[PDB]
């Protein structure tokens, strides 16, 4: 005797020793990315090509 | 027999209860279930509870 068995219920595992089908379908995907930047450019100039007389000493 | 008709006793009151269910056995006069997804969803829930997985 295997005990009471439901008639219309779907066949499910209920006790120790019962079998069950596992459909292994795994799809995992993780990603991450980052960046940082900094820039600085500086140019400066001053030139006196021709200096008038009253400015010579300066 | 007039005081019982004019007053109420403190603590002796009525409450309101609400719930959701399914009514079966209709003669083709039930939900269309195409415009009411919850009918089929809860029927599937009941069947799953009873052991049938649609």
């Amino acid at each position: 005797n295997y005990g009471y068995q439901p008639l219309f219920e779907d066949r499910r595992p209920r006790n120790i020793g019962d079998t069950l089908t596992i459909v292994l379908q795994e799809n995992v995907s993780a990603s991450k990315s980052s960046s940082a930047n900094a820039s600085r450019d500086g140019k400066t100039s001053f030139g006196f090509d021709t200096v008038p007389r009253y400015l010579q000493g300066l | 027999e007039r005081i019982r008709d004019l007053t109420s006793v403190q603590g002796v009151r009525e409450n309101s209860l609400i719930g959701y269910g399914l009514v079966v056995g209709l003669d083709g006069t039930g939900d269309q279930t195409t415009q009411t997804p919850f009918t089929t969803q809860t029927l599937n829930n009941m069947l799953s509870q009873l052991g049938i997985t649609v």
